[PDB]
DNA sequence: TTTTTTT
DNA sequence: AAAAAAAAAAAAAAAAAAA
């Protein structure tokens, strides 16, 4: 009644108090007006507020926001709407686009306490209050337009008729439905025809969100709750990425209280209308002082180095596997000519050697480090259902494809353990994806190209307990040489029995095993923990805080810590893209031409395809020094590493 | 009942604008008559209008401080509407045939003058217009430089990709861009169906343009309108009209696919002439209306507010590449003479194959 | 003759 | 009143093959 009325002119006053959403109106209006008619991008409308500074004005508006959304955000999107209209100002507007009525829903953002919840806490107590929500996103379905307003016209009469429709998960409050029978005749028995262009639709998208499987209680299954999401934000991320919702958390559907139950354990369902989402992503962008740091590591004389040595700091020895590593991880460019098709970018690099010489750590390690990575398992994965599958959206009725393992990892990498312990039918699709990067399934009435630009990084064991170095090569592996020959680089690792190295690396593995996690005693174990205290987060070169990386002194050289590495890789992934020069090319051919015709013995022949992996290696280096032009230093260590890959060293 | 809102729009301008448009324009004489009377001859057999003749004829009697409004606006904002108002300007201004006739093969016409030639001389109904159009009506978007020759944006075109079609293009006229993957057979659709009563004098008509309908059973003839029936009707084939159908569905490029995606499909629905012009596994430029589709046809009585959504074709370009069979031409016969006059071929020819490898 | 692997 | 089924994953028995 006249409630709607008092918090809607009580919103108006807090929204006056605060100027910056304001600001960010007239922005987004003059932006707007701009894109009109001047020689494609449109700003929707949405605003994000922070309850934070709503708390600390009125503790009563927010809490009936955090218990009962129902009879508190429509006022609030009212009353925005108000505002929005009267900030407005179009003397000479359009026809159809002015009778569009958006009414500028809300998002937020700030801290939230006890509504922060995951898939398996919600519960009953929950329902009808507006929760945050984490998750890892499972599957999503398919974008479809649906009707709310329509628009008739009758030419005899000349007076345009419109019917609203809705429906319960249209709005947040339960109203009596309306069917979606379209509406021809007058009261007097004139005709109307429906006016496309006119009427009103909006998008729609249901995905399903999971819990994360490393938080999971003792022996049970990860689970997962019902998410709808229309108007905006209809098809942001996919599946397989880490997410944060916050929206309302209700009931709908009668659930079978009316005759239509047929048994006396019925229950009821349970959905959530999405308001806003956030990339969790376990913070990608760069600041001012840090690009002058970046640039300042840059211009140092061994970057390289501290760099790869600053890879898994827990891992004695392998210095050239991080530096591999390192190399992997921001490959060089992609080739295309309009003659030549397209020409592979990145590098691959596969490891066989003695059992526990840590390569799984190393390759877990790569996981976490890495921006995009996907973890397979020889013998727990299936080569057709590792690219695509054919299943049917429930909603619709109608089979579509599912993406397989690899495709969600393009651009990214994809680490595979216990390879060569693989079915061996799998592994020619393998070959198919190591060819030119492409997957076609033609199956089902379906024919259809999937790209998969990802690259592979694996570990596999020799035919025997352990590597025998007096045999051929091909003899202690497994894998035809038809898929061998397509990886660049390939790595067998020995532990020699030396009582020195024995003594080292004892020292280092008992110095790691004591370690304490600072700020928490030693005499107990270590207990799950709370996530942030916001469920939304976001003096200057002077601090150097976590610049130099250097936590502790253990060592005369430097090191850097994680996030800086992660952030020197994004920006040099992005920021440059060099050209190789003659000098290079002729350093190259003549240590391509030289190997060619040494003529002694070797771990694998070499072809052809091994010139591109110099010239890919070099691209990557000068990358690493971030230059846009390859000297011939790169080519020296290129070769040099390829030399201690191959002959050993 | 149903509220009512007020439109700037206003239908009775718009047709007089258009029906002056379609005698005045010059571009022969008019170009719209020249049509208008090979059509009359029952030579043309299909009619496609172009909207750069109508935005550069209002841009040039804007001059003169007469027109208050453009159609070209509302054109792209709705398309169905445009599309009866064109058929009855045709109607209404339709010249007579200035050729012969073979009159005797069109049967269809046969029946019609029975029917007049029996009601009439008793003393007679007005037939819908729809049964005695042999033309189709066909539209073509704009060219680009049309609009950069003046200051307004009158753009559409833009081959908007599948995913880049969102719901707010329901109704309008866009462009898409993909290859074709399937390309159903070609059948019969209904659009005026006619029934015989056994001899009920006038015979009854009536027009469907949903994709299902109910039929008749008992006319309202005088003698029907007695108690009972005379003589039962039934559907009649020869008298109804037909148009040609088909139904393609296109999907997207890869370029166009955002990294970590799966491609997507739209389905496209094509009638009149336009049949058959385009083969699966091509990159074709599909202009067309986007309208919606009722759900009903599943019939789950679920989804009471989602809907599916097609579009119908207007005008294609084949685009890619023509093969042609080698037909002949004078420029392939001087390219011959250049091949012969340059002497040894086959070592250039192998030498030109494939540089890359070496 | 026996065990293995594929249908 | 009816969505009902092609596509996958997993468990055997028979036959043929290699040592
Ligand atoms: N240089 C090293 N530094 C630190 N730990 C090491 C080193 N070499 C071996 N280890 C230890 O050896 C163990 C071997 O574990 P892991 O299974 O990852 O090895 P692996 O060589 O990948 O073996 P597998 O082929 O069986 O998977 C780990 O606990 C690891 O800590
Ligand atoms: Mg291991
Ligand atoms: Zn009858």
């Amino acid at each position: 009644d006249a409630v709607f009325g008092d918090r809607v002119r009580r919103f108006q006053e807090f929204l006056d108090t605060f100027t910056s959403y304001r600001d960010s109106v007239r922005s987004i209006q003059v932006y707007n007006s701009n894109n009109a008619a001047n020689y494609l991008n449109i700003l929707p409308h949405r605003i994000i507020i922070s309850l934070d500074d709503l708390r600390e004005f009125d503790r009563s508006f927010w809490s009936g926001i955090l218990v009962e959304p129902a009879y508190f955000i429509p006022p609030a999107e009212k009353a925005l709407t108000d505002l929005a209209d009267s900030m407005d100002d179009v003397p000479h507007p359009n026809a159809s686009a002015v009778s569009s009525r958006h009414p500028w829903k809300l998002s937020f953002k700030g801290s939230f306490g006890a509504h922060a919840l995951s898939p398996r806490t919600l519960t009953a107590q929950h329902l009808n209050k507006l929760v945050s929500v984490e998750g890892i996103v499972t599957k999503t379905s398919l974008v479809r337009p649906k009707l709310i307003r329509s628009v008739h016209y009758a030419a005899k009469t000349g007076r345009f008729h419109y019917r609203d429709y809705t429906d319960a998960t249209t709005t947040l409050t339960t109203r009596i439905p309306t069917p979606a029978i379209y509406p021809t005749e007058d009261t007097e028995g004139n005709k109307l025809t429906t006016e496309y262009g006119y009427s009103t639709f909006i998008d729609h998208q249901r995905i399903t969100v999971q819990e994360m499987p490393e938080m999971a209680p003792a022996g049970q299954l990860p689970r997962s709750i019902d998410v709808i999401l229309d108007d905006d934000l209809v098809d942001k991320t996919k599946p397989g990425d880490r997410v944060n919702v916050v929206g309302v958390f209700k009931s709908l559907g009668a659930g079978g209280m009316n005759q239509s139950n047929s048994n006396t354990l019925i229950g009821f369902k349970t959905l959530i209308l999405g308001n806003t989402v956030y990339p969790l992503h376990a913070r990608q962008m760069l600041t001012d002082f840090d690009i002058r740091n970046i640039n300042k590591l840059s211009k140092k004389k061994d970057i390289f180095d501290i760099l790869s040595q600053s890879l898994a700091p827990s891992i004695y020895g392998h210095d050239h596997i991080k530096k591999a590593i390192l190399l992997m991880l921001m490959g060089g460019v992609e080739k295309n000519l309009e003659n030549g098709s397209h020409l592979r970018g990145d590098i691959n690099i596969l490891m066989v050697g003695d059992p526990s010489t840590a390569k799984s750590q190393l390759l877990r390690f790569v996981l976490n480090t890495a921006s995009l990575a996907i973890a397979t398992t020889g013998r727990g994965s299936s080569g057709v259902g590792l690219t695509a599958a054919v299943t049917t959206d429930r909603e619709t009725g109608e089979r579509r494809l599912e993406a397989g393992a690899m495709v969600l990892a393009d651009r990214g990498v994809v680490c595979i353990d216990e390879f060569d312990k693989m079915t061996d039918v799998d592994r020619v699709a393998i070959h198919e994806v190591m060819e030119q990067q492409t997957v076609t399934i033609a199956k089902a009435g379906i024919h259809t190209t999937l790209n998969a630009r990802c690259s592979v990084i694996a570990a596999a064991n020799p035919v025997f307990g352990q590597y025998d170095v007096n045999r051929d090569p091909h003899q202690n592996i497994a894998l035809p040489d038809s898929l061998l020959s397509r990886f660049d680089l390939l790595f067998v690792v020995t532990d020699d029995i030396n009582e020195i190295r024995d003594r080292s690396i004892s020292e280092h593995v008992l110095r790691t095993h004591r370690y304490l996690p600072p700020g928490y005693l030693e005499g107990e174990p270590v207990r799950e923990r709370l996530n942030l205290s916001l469920a939304v987060g976001e003096q200057a070169g002077a601090k150097l805080a976590k610049n130099k990386g250097n936590y502790n002194g253990t060592e005369i050289p430097k090191l850097v810590t994680i996030p800086f590495l992660r952030k020197y890789v994004q920006y040099a992934k992005e920021r440059v893209i060099p050209q190789l020069t003659q000098e290079a090319i002729n350093v190259i051919v003549k240590n391509y031409t030289d190997l060619r015709n040494d003529d002694n013995t070797k771990k694998s022949p070499i072809t052809a395809r091994t010139l591109e992996t110099l010239i890919r290696l070099a691209t990557a280096h000068a990358k690493v020094r971030l230059s846009k032009t390859v000297n011939k230093v790169d080519a020296k260590v290129a070769a040099n590493l390829l030399r201690f890959a191959l002959l050993g060293e | 009942a149903l509220p009512s809102i007020q439109l700037p729009v206003d239908y009775n301008n718009l047709f007089n604008e258009i029906t002056d448009f379609l005698v005045t324009f010059k571009q022969k004489g008019p170009k719209y008559m020249a049509m208008l009377q090979k059509v009359a001859n029952r030579e043309l057999n299909s009619v496609i209008i172009d909207l750069d003749d109508i935005l550069q004829y209002q841009n040039e009697k804007f001059l003169q401080g007469t027109q208050a409004d453009d159609l070209v606006s509302a054109i792209q904002q709705n398309a169905n509407h445009f599309t009866e108002l064109f058929c009855r300007a045709i109607d209404n201004n339709m010249p007579l045939p200035t050729k012969e006739i073979d009159y005797k093969d069109d049967v269809l016409d046969v029946i019609l003058n029975q029917r007049r030639l029996r009601n009439e001389r008793m003393l007679t109904e007005l037939f819908p217009p729809n049964l005695t159009r042999r033309y189709f009506l066909y539209f073509k978007p704009l060219s680009q430089n049309c609009a950069r020759r003046y200051r307004k944006k009158a753009i559409s075109s833009k081959p908007l990709s599948v995913r880049q079609i969102k719901g707010d293009f329901l109704g309008q006229l866009i462009t898409v861009r993909g290859i074709i993957t399937r390309v159903s057979d070609v059948k019969p659709a209904v659009e005026v169906i006619a029934y015989t009563c056994d001899q009920c004098g006038y015979e009854v008509f009536q027009e469907v343009n949903s994709r299902t309908f109910t039929p008749l059973s008992e006319c309202t003839s005088e003698e029907c309108s007695q108690n009972q029936t005379k003589g039962q009707l039934f559907m009649s084939t020869r008298a109804s009209k037909f148009s040609a159908f088909q139904e393609c569905k296109i999907q997207e490029l890869s370029q166009q696919v955002p990294v970590g995606h799966i491609p997507r499909s739209l389905n496209i629905h094509v009638n009149g002439t336009l049949v058959r012009s385009l083969s699966p596994g091509d990159i074709v430029d599909v202009t067309g209306i986007f309208l919606p589709a009722p759900y009903t046809g599943f019939k789950a009585l679920k989804a009471g507010l989602l809907t599916e959504t097609y579009l119908e074709a207007q005008f294609v370009r084949q685009h890619k590449k023509k093969f042609a069979s080698f037909s002949l031409t004078s420029d392939v016969e001087e390219r011959v003479m250049e091949l012969i006059t340059s002497g040894d071929v086959y070592n250039r020819l192998a030498k030109s194959i494939a540089p890359e490898i070496y």
